[PDB]
């Protein structure tokens, strides 16, 4: 369950395993195409402020 | 470009055209790549194209008309190429604007032109009109058509 979460958890596994690459990327592609952020970016970099923008036809669908 | 007809087209003309078309395309070029790099698909920059309606009606303007007409390609390339999510086109057909309050050669005849039921603009008035193109309503339109 919750609690135990560090910067770049399981990213060692993402680099090697083909099956891992499938899971993260397909999710990541959805996060960009629906909620307009990279979940990878979040895990790898752990930023402090993230700004979601709703410009353009694709932006509109994410805002809705 | 003043007093440059077809025969007198040279260095000056080509250089201006490079400014007034090519580099602007390359600029729209540059912004697209840098936005596609960082995976920013949902924040398009609105390009305000200075349009002329007088596409060579006057002459002696050299490659002015050619530059200003070539920009109209962007209204079709936005549909047909893969940069619609990074840029939008907002072509501003600019009318008469009176400059400063001295005899900049064209201000004298402004009055006469307005007696044909035409209206000429102050700098501040035309600015407002262009700032009109950055209102969140027309922002939405750019991002559809």
């Amino acid at each position: 369950g919750q609690g135990s979460q560090e910067q770049g958890m399981g990213m060692d596994l993402y680099k090697t395993s083909k099956a891992a690459q499938d899971v993260w990327n397909r999710a990541d592609n959805h996060f960009k195409d629906t909620y307009g952020f990279s979940i990878l970016d979040i895990v790898i970099n752990n930023p402090v402020n993230l700004t979601i923008h709703f410009g353009g036809e694709k932006g509109k669908r994410i805002r809705e | 470009e003043q007093g440059i007809e077809l025969e007198h087209i040279d260095s000056k003309s080509e250089f201006a055209h490079r400014i007034m078309l090519t580099n602007i395309l390359r600029m729209m070029g540059c912004v697209k790549k840098q936005k596609s790099a960082r995976g920013i698909e949902t924040r398009p920059a609105q390009v305000i194209l200075p349009m002329s309606p007088n596409h060579g009606t006057f002459g002696g303007d050299g490659m002015y008309s050619e530059s200003k007409l070539s920009l109209e390609t962007l209204f079709n390339r936005w549909h047909s190429e893969s940069w619609a999510n990074q840029l939008t086109v907002c072509g501003a057909i600019i009318g008469w604007t009176r400059g400063t309050g001295l005899m900049s050669a064209n201000n004298i005849i402004a009055e006469g032109i307005e007696k044909m039921g035409v209206r000429t603009f102050s700098q501040k008035e035309m600015a407002f009109n262009l700032l009109g193109l950055l209102t969140p309503e027309v922002v939405e339109l750019c991002q559809k058509s």
